[PDB]
RNA sequence: GAGAGG
DNA sequence: CGATCCTCTCGAT
């Protein structure tokens, strides 16, 4: 987790994935002054396991494509540090049922 | 009277699949075209009463089917062919693999 | 291929409004075309009112094939399906 | 209609789009096509062996057609070919050609960056025949060379040629090298090669589409059925444009063939070559970049195949998605008090034109024989008898028309008869309720008659309206109408989870008049009224009065129309079970106890008679209830009378005097404020102009006046006032109407402001310049009764016009919205797994509406555990058996005293209580404001009330129940409320979730103390209630097959059409200016990056938000303040001595600023004392900010904050004079004094807030809130003093960018919701949720536009149905797309039963 | 008389209230061009023709026109004309399918080119009925 | 094409 | 490249 304060040179941007299996995640200090996950509008996102994703797809007779999607650069996906293919479970309050679970896949 | 898109929409909302088909076929157009099993085009030389059919080029004579579509759809598919586009109509979901 | 066995069926044990309408319609069509009637019509003549009777007394010999979004299906008989509505 | 075919019948399951190989065109061909001339060969009456006919269809109704015979109306027409002398381009593919050209090397014929490039590697990996090629082109368009070899040296296939900078010119390509034009034959040679592996990577198919096929070598010749003839006069030709253009391309081809094998003039040959291209392409598509088309004896230009398919009156929209149909009829409509709700009055002539094809069965043979005997001219008759073979016997001409011995299996096309289901419709069809099934009732006269209570779904009136009737021609098609589309089935609508039909006009008016305590009926009339009810038992009710004369009340006789077991309770304002005012409503067992019957009881209302009767008795019984009420009321009213005259608009002499004085005092308020504004005493509030402030005040005074005058009028009106009477019933008119007719019309508005100065400094040439008085700017002092003056008349006409202009716009605009909404959600439907999916099988919602409930089976119910104090909750739900004061009294239970003490039973009551306290906490976290009334399935209150009557519960005797019976009973009930059924954990938790809020409602209503003390149920009644909830819950579930996409679209779209006024009713305060209505709804749906009113709403620190001071501080901390905003003037003086001023005012400043080289040029700024005080600025702050910009390169001195005139003096530390004037620009325009960039105006607002008090109940606790003009969410949210948890923006695109897709979605709902709500309309959650989810599922915001949804992975035939028809179809062929035919549109195009409702499953034996 | 309907008195309608005359003129000319080829106003029979309307031509006099005072309805041919095809081709004009009335005035004149041209005025009296707008 | 109707 | 629906009548090419 690299916490830069003003900016990152696009030269340094082309060195981010060059050392796998390890992952490097860059976050502007200004973006972290407030934790977005504490906001009214942000529901709880749960990074579900590889096996949980496997059971989810089986239980709803799905394809990864048929699942609702979440962007790699999504403020929440970044916070959780989601990789593409990973599934997140969104537990949200509902005016209809009280509680509702949606699922989004990382792209 | 025109049974427009907006009316087509209300029949979908009601879930009246047959009434919607009847309006767009039995009332209005509805035409029987002969389709090739190979190229899937309205190529087939409809030689009714003499039981012959045949699609030249494909050298097909047995693999033939009859479909019920609006004349406007038949006209469209022909107009697409006129623009060098192949709207190949197939009678089986076969994605083979 | 594909098919779900009778044991393992997860769809509503209830007949849908769309199922009932298509069922009644198909049977009405049959009766309208001199097909045999599986119930004693008591002064009844309209094919639909007859199909409604055959539905009420569960003497409609049809099966609803319920497709799931992957392509698998659940075969339910008019006989087993509960008619609330 | 056609002959019998031996070939097997099958439907279309796939559409493989592609491109024609010239070799495939030649193979498919039947004709050579060498001549451009038609059919006349040297006068001879036949056909030419060139254009149209040589073996491909007759144009003379001749059974002859090249051996195939068949004749027209059977022959599909056959394709011929045409050999082009030189290769040609395709209009549509021109852009793809150039794009393919910028990807492959010319000469070399290979892709540019395979497969070492750490960009092209990632680009090649992406699965798509469009999105892969998108990345590829962008990557190798920059490349100018083929590249000799590649890095780790690595040697591969790559020549040494410079790739041209290709440019499109007219309809040809030009290449730049560092020149020469690009040939059509040249581009082919490159494309002819390529590579099967490389080309499939750039979006092509070896089998169906190759890039060499984008260039035309052999053009397909369409048959005559595509381009038919036949004129108006049978002496001349009359050919199709397509034929004229094909003759034109032939003339161009033979010319090229001549020139080539003749004297080739080198450059003059290319003049004919460019013209063959401006024919081949112009026949497929006219209206391009070049020039249009010629006359050719017809109306220029030529249409072209492209235009033929182009939407709205084009092959797709005008012929496939919609089309003119047989078995249709139309006329003027009329109302009918004496017609049943589900009926339709059919004119005899129409019943006689329209037919039903009935099969001859023993069950009808007698009736059919008689009908055939009556024939086509006597009504219950028929026209046509169809036998075996299919031959139609014309009953109006046949010589045997009076013979005919029917046989079983024959069909009789009988006339439309009483009770036949018919589809009745009113355009525009914004609703599914706009298109409903009725029972035919054949009547005299030429109009369609309809029941008055069906007028609303159709939005019909009888001022000239026309409606359409459609006749089902199949037994299953009639079943579909009677079982799905019927009027009674539609009474309670899913749009707003409430009835869409109610008692209106005369009936609504008379039902009130009948219901008055004063309203009494005598025997004679009573008897007639009773008989007028068809469901009447024959029993005369005992009269309310039995003394000097039997006298029945109106309430009494109207209760005959209400069926038994109907319970309704209301309470309006002063309703007290002794209902002093006769308000509220109490109906027990279908007998009205008290309450005047009006709109709240008998209208389209949420929990009224109609919503109740449908749910309790059923749709068929409810539709009888319409007629029954109509019959009694219409009769009583016919005999009572009801009028309205000029006298009903007249108020008292004294009222008028008071109205007159009310206006004169308003007139003085405006004068005083004017006089004050003109004296410079009026101070403007932060955020708004002195003139804006004035205008806001004047308008309030003026609106107040109209409202005060109007209220004065309304009060004066007696209960016998006919206008007052119609307002009381709710049949016509509101307050405004009374006020404007009787008291004062009021202020006229244009563009939300009072009448503008259209003449210089005046509204009219009858006024003097600069006159801001009410009369001058459009205030109508007079009422329509008194009459308007010419000035007033003109101004009212100006206001009037703005209304008609937007009416005209807020119809064509909303119509376009509605289309887009419908197209985007078309394919969304509920599947057999309770899931919500599109045609691709992609999930939109996992459970429909998040609860899997049908919107029409849901109603607003109070969540009893959420509200009240913690003490009230305790009193209501707590049972402490181990407490003498807090047990259940033995008078509530058979075990009462046997249980006092206990212990084992208190563990169960503690478990019961803990869940209720858990619920209260949970509900308060979901519904923050503490709103209890929410739409939920199963009306528990009603079920309870029904058990109370059914079992005849005596509130005196103790119950036979047990704590176990109640506690376990309710607990087991919860395990039986199925929405889903799978035995797995994912499904079991999804089920657990769906039913959470309903189980809350259930627990709150079925708690031990409630069941015992409140309801006082028995075991019998309790067990019945338990089973009634389960049965009604299971009924309330959505049916797989439900077409929710279209439902949602129409449920949002329809109200949008009814959205009146583009300008918001917030006319008082000028800071309320947020975009609303249809313009806003358009901003939301198009996902407009540049919205008109971007705004932040800032909630302060939880403390600390009541602190008016802390708010002012955060306002100045965030509002963007520059130097320009505080400066009066800037000057440049020549003050050469730095320590001696030339300016005598400044002297004192220079005395100081020496302790605790320069330039002789001084930059001197004067600041405004008031502006510096409006903002939280001091000279020191302004000065130190200028100082911290140029630091050392500028010298800044300044005057003190107390020092009379605010001055800042600057100096630069040859060619100096210009540099300073340059600095001043940066100083004013490019310097932030304080605030956040993009945040222009910040306003302090006091907001109301429902918050829980320390005793439990919700309390109104007001809070200071900041309202912004402009947006910077990221920056403002980090400002200290705010609540970063509550920060909001109407810029949902920014909420998306900062907080994520889920917060973006929630904000997008809030947005859509607000547009609907501002209009006062209500739409069910599930419809807007579905929209918002659809716009959301991709991880971003996809617009309801050709850019948004229409570019998605869906079927080519479904996308082309919307917009960009041809281009969608062109890329479909080029990319060689496959269409599932799983969507509605492709099935409508194919004339196949779509997998929608009825066809969303298969029927087997 | 709800939602914008009205109740009209039949008795006053019998006395003439809101009763009106309706006139419709139908026009035709003998051809546009043809040096020897000229259309003709006549009552057409067989002469191979078969392109007839019928709608009875039976109300036509020998000039191809109906005399004023004859009752016309349905698709009764009101102007009879033929196009010479080298036998006859029908160019007759039927009364508007939905209309009916009495032939009022029949004008036979000549155009500036010397064209025999006709105008036929037909007259209906419209009495206020149920779906009529006021 | 224009004029109109809801 | 979009730009309410449907309905009517008229005249002219
Ligand atoms: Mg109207
Ligand atoms: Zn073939
Ligand atoms: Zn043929
Ligand atoms: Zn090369």
């Amino acid at each position: 987790i690299f916490v830069y304060q003003n900016n990152i040179t696009p030269s340094a941007m082309k060195l981010v994935p060059s050392i796998p299996p390890a992952t490097i995640e860059t976050f502007n200090e200004a973006a972290l002054v407030v934790n977005i996950t504490h906001h009214e509008l942000v529901p709880k996102h749960i990074r579900l396991s590889s096996d949980e994703k496997r059971e989810l797809l089986k239980r709803y007779r799905l394809k990864e494509s048929q699942l609702p999607r979440i962007q790699r650069a999504d403020p929440v996906a970044l916070y959780l540090g989601l990789k593409r293919g990973e599934v997140v479970k969104i537990i949200r309050k509902s005016e209809t049922s009280g509680r509702y679970a949606s699922y989004r896949i990382c792209m | 009277l025109r049974f427009g898109e907006m009316e087509r929409d209300c029949m979908i909302a009601h879930g009246a699949a047959s009434f919607l088909k009847e309006r767009l076929m039995e009332a209005s157009d509805a035409f029987r075209v002969h389709i090739c099993g190979i190229c899937g085009l309205m190529t087939v030389i409809a030689k009714l009463n003499h039981n012959q059919f045949e699609c030249k080029g494909c050298d097909n004579k047995i693999d033939i089917y009859q479909i019920h579509i609006p004349y406007a759809a038949k006209l469209l598919f022909q107009e697409l062919m006129a623009m060098n586009i192949t709207p190949r109509l197939y009678t089986d979901r076969s994605r083979d693999f | 291929e594909k098919a779900i066995p009778k044991d393992q069926r997860a769809t509503t044990p209830y007949m849908t409004k769309y199922e009932r309408a298509r069922i009644l319609g198909t049977r009405a069509l049959q009766i309208s075309m001199n097909a045999p009637v599986f119930v004693d019509l008591e002064g009844e003549t309209d094919p639909l009112r007859i199909a409604m009777k055959e539905l009420a007394e569960k003497k409609i010999p049809l099966v609803i094939r319920r497709y799931l979004p992957d392509g698998s299906f659940e075969d339910w008989s008019v006989e087993e399906l509960i008619v609330d509505l | 209609g056609q002959q019998y075919s031996s070939a097997p019948l099958r439907t279309v399951k796939e559409v493989q789009f592609g491109l024609f190989s010239p070799e495939e065109v030649r193979a498919i061909s039947v004709a050579k096509i060498r001549f451009p001339e038609t059919m006349d060969e040297t006068q001879t009456r036949a056909k030419i062996g060139g254009l149209n006919d040589p073996r491909l269809g007759s144009i003379d109704r001749n059974l002859k057609c090249q051996t195939c015979q068949e004749g027209m109306n059977e022959c599909p027409g056959h394709f011929g070919h045409i050999d082009l002398a030189k290769p040609v381009f395709h209009v549509g593919f021109i852009a793809k050609i150039k794009k393919v050209c910028e990807c492959v090397c010319m000469h070399c014929g290979k892709l540019l960056l395979d497969e070492h490039n750490e960009l092209m590697r990632q680009a090649l990996a992406i699965k798509d025949s469009k999105k892969r090629f998108a990345a590829i082109w962008t990557l190798c368009k920059t490349k100018m060379v083929c590249e000799t070899d590649v890095p780790s040296l690595v040697s591969r296939g790559g020549c040494g040629n410079t790739q041209p900078t290709i440019r499109k010119d007219g309809l040809k390509l030009v290449g730049s090298w560092k020149l020469r034009v690009l040939s059509t034959e040249e581009i082919l040679n490159i494309f002819k090669h390529i590579s099967v592996k490389d080309f499939t990577s750039l979006g092509f198919n070896e089998v169906f589409s190759r890039p060499e096929w984008m260039i035309l070598t052999c053009l397909p010749v369409p048959p005559p059925p595509v381009r038919p003839s036949i004129s108006f006069n049978e002496s001349q030709r009359g050919e199709d444009d397509l034929t004229f253009k094909l003759a034109d391309i032939l003339k161009a081809n033979i010319s090229l063939e001549t020139l080539e094998h003749n004297g080739a003039p080198h450059h003059a040959i290319e003049e004919a070559e460019s013209l063959l291209q401006f024919h081949v392409a112009t026949y497929m598509d006219n209206d391009i970049a070049g020039q249009p088309q010629a006359l050719q004896k017809s109306g220029r230009p030529v249409k072209s195949i492209r235009a033929r398919l182009k939407g709205k009156e084009g092959r797709i929209r005008g012929n496939l998605m919609g089309k003119r149909v047989d078995f249709s009829a139309r006329t003027v409509i009329s109302g009918d008090p004496n017609l049943e709700l589900d009926q339709v009055g059919v004119p005899k002539s129409i019943a006689k034109t329209l037919t039903y094809p009935e099969v001859v069965t023993p069950y009808n043979i007698d009736r059919l024989t008689q009908l055939v005997r009556n024939g086509p001219n006597e009504h219950p008759g028929a026209k046509y008898v169809i036998r075996d073979s299919g031959d139609r016997i014309d009953l109006r001409y046949s010589k045997r028309a009076g013979d005919i011995q029917l046989q079983y299996g024959w069909k009789v096309e009988r006339h439309i008869m009483d009770n036949d289901p018919v589809l009745f419709n009113r355009q525009p069809s914004l609703h599914k309720m706009s298109m409903m099934a009725h029972r035919v009732k054949v009547i005299p006269y030429s109009t369609f008659r309809l029941n008055l209570s069906v007028t609303s779904p159709y939005n019909a009136d009888f001022d000239g309206d026309e409606m359409n009737l459609h006749v089902p021609q199949s037994e299953e098609t009639r079943a579909e109408l009677s079982q799905l589309c019927a009027v009674p089935l539609q009474i309670v609508s899913p749009q707003s989870n409430k009835p869409c039909m109610g008692i209106v006009q005369d009936t609504l008016c008379g039902i009130r008049k009948l219901t008055l305590r004063d309203t009494f009926i005598e025997l004679d009339q009573v008897l007639n009224m009773l008989y007028w009810v068809p469901d009447w038992d024959g029993v005369i009710p005992t009269p309310a009065i039995i003394k000097p004369k039997p006298l029945w009340s109106g309430k009494q006789i109207l209760s005959v129309a209400i069926p038994n077991g109907i319970h309704l309770q209301r309470f309006d304002e002063g309703t007290t079970l002794l209902s002093p005012k006769d308000n509220g409503m109490l109906i027990i067992d279908g007998q009205i106890i008290f309450g005047v019957v009006e709109k709240k009881t008998v209208g389209s209302s949420n929990g009224g008679l109609i919503h109740v009767v449908t749910r309790e008795k059923g749709p068929q019984v409810c539709a009888k209830l319409f007629g029954n009420i109509q019959k009694v009321v219409n009769f009583w009213l016919l005999h009572n009378g009801f009028s309205t005259g000029i006298g009903d608009t007249i108020a008292d002499g004294p009222t008028m005097r008071e109205i007159t004085e009310t206006i004169a005092e308003a007139k003085k308020k405006v004068l005083d404020v004017t006089k004050e504004a003109q004296a410079n005493l009026l101070t403007a509030k932060h955020g708004m102009t002195l003139r804006e402030s004035f205008e806001d005040n004047v308008v309030r005074f003026l609106n107040e006046a109209r409202d005060k005058a109007g209220r004065l009028a309304e009060v004066n009106l007696k209960d016998l006032n006919n206008v007052k009477q119609m307002v009381m019933a709710g049949s016509k008119g509101s307050f405004i109407n009374i006020a404007q007719m009787s008291a004062c019309v009021g202020q006229q508005s244009v563009e939300g402001k009072r009448i503008a100065f259209g003449f210089v400094d005046r509204t009219l040439p009858h006024f003097s310049k600069d006159d801001y008085s009410p009369e001058s700017k459009g205030f109508v002092e007079n009422s329509y009764l008194r009459g308007l003056t010419p000035q007033e008349f003109f101004f009212h006409a100006m206001g009037g016009r703005e209304g008609l202009i937007d009416t005209a716009v807020k119809t064509a605009e909303t119509g376009y919205i509605q289309r887009r909404l419908v197209k985007a959600l078309e394919d969304i439907m509920v599947h057999y797994d309770n899931t919500t999916r599109n045609s691709l099988g992609n999930v939109i919602q996992f459970i429909y509406g998040e609860d899997g409930m049908d919107a029409a089976h849901i109603e607003k119910q109070s969540l009893d555990t959420i509200g009240g104090s913690d003490a009230a909750f305790e009193k209501r739900y707590r049972v402490d058996l181990l407490n003498t004061d807090h047990t259940l009294d033995p008078s509530l239970l058979e075990s009462g005293s046997e249980i006092l003490g206990d212990l084992k039973l208190q563990v169960l009551l503690d478990e019961e209580y803990k869940q209720l306290v858990k619920d209260r906490k949970f509900l308060r976290e979901v519904f923050v404001d503490g709103e209890a009334n929410w739409p939920l399935p199963v009306n528990i209150r009603r079920i309870i009330q029904n058990a109370q009557q059914t079992f005849h519960i005596d509130h005196t005797k103790p119950s036979d129940l047990t704590i176990k019976d109640i506690v376990l009973g309710v607990k087991d009930l919860q395990e039986n409320l199925l929405v889903l059924r799978g035995k797995n954990e994912i499904i079991q938790n999804a089920q657990r979730d769906a039913v959470t809020l309903f189980c809350c409602l259930l627990r709150s209503r079925l708690a031990t103390r409630r069941v015992l003390q409140e309801y006082r149920l028995t075991k019998q009644a309790f067990d019945w209630v338990l089973s009634n909830i389960e049965a009604q819950f299971l009924r309330s579930v959505v049916h797989p097959g439900e077409m929710v996409g279209v439902l949602a679209a129409q449920s949002i779209g329809e109200p949008a059409t009814q959205m009146t006024l583009n300008t918001f009713h917030f006319a008082g305060v000028a800071s309320k200016k947020v975009t609303s209505g249809v313009p806003r709804l358009k901003e939301i749906l198009n996902v407009a990056k540049n919205m008109k009113t971007p705004s932040l709403t800032v909630y302060l620190e939880p403390g600390h938000a009541a602190d008016q001071e802390q708010a002012k501080l955060i306002r100045s901390a965030i509002e963007h303040t520059t130097l320009k905003s505080v400066t009066i003037a800037s000057e440049i003086y020549y003050d050469p001595d730095p320590r001696s001023t030339v300016i005598p005012e400044d002297e004192e400043i220079i005395q100081l600023h020496f302790s605790l080289q320069q330039s002789p040029w001084l930059l001197r700024l004067e600041l405004d004392r008031a502006a510096m005080n409006d903002k939280d600025l001091t000279m020191g702050q302004v000065g130190e900010r200028i100082k911290q910009t140029f630091k050392n390169d500028l010298f800044v001195i300044w005057s003190e904050d107390n020092d009379e005139k605010l001055i800042i003096r600057c100096r630069v530390v040859a060619e100096e004079d210009h540099m300073l004037k340059k600095i001043e620009n940066t100083m004013l325009e490019n310097i932030t004094l304080r605030g956040v960039e993009n945040i222009e105006r910040v306003v302090m607002m006091k907001y109301d807030r429902k918050v829980p008090s320390p005793t439990g109940e919700y309390v109104k606790e007001p809070e200071w809130v900041l309202e912004t003009d402009g947006v910077n969410l990221s920056e403002v949210m980090t400002v200290p003093g705010i609540d970063p948890t509550r920060i909001y923006t109407n810029s949902f695109i920014d909420i998306m960018e900062v907080l994520g897709i889920e917060a973006g979605r929630a904000a997008l709902y809030k947005e859509v919701y607000n547009v609907i709500a501002s209009d006062g309309s209500y739409v069910n959650y599930r419809h807007m949720a579905l929209l918002v989810d659809v716009m959301t599922t991709q991880g971003g915001l996809t617009s309801v536009t050709r850019h948004g949804f229409n570019r998605s992975n869906t079927g080519a035939l479904m996308r082309c149905s919307f917009e960009e028809t041809v281009e969608i179809l062109f890329e479909a062929g080029a990319s060689a797309e496959l269409d599932d035919c799983r969507g509605v549109s492709e099935n409508v195009i194919l004339g196949q039963m779509a997998p929608i409702g009825t066809g969303a499953f298969d029927v087997m034996i | 008389n709800q939602e914008d309907s009205m109740i009209m008195n039949q008795s006053s309608i019998d006395r003439g209230l809101f009763r009106s005359l309706f006139f419709r003129s139908y026009m035709d000319q003998e051809k546009k061009y043809g040096m020897s080829i000229t259309e003709t106003f006549e009552k057409p029979q067989r002469t191979n023709t078969l392109r007839m309307k019928h709608g009875t031509y039976d109300k036509l006099d020998d000039d191809g026109l109906i005399a004023p005072g004859v009752r016309v309805s349905g698709e009764d041919v009101i102007i009879g004309k033929t196009t010479p095809i080298s036998s006859k081709r029908d160019a007759s004009t039927p009364l508007r399918s939905t209309e009916n009335g009495i032939v009022d005035q029949v004008l036979v004149t000549t155009n500036q080119d010397g064209l025999k041209f006709v105008k036929v005025r037909v007259r209906t009296t419209k009495i206020p009925q149920i779906g009529d707008k006021f």
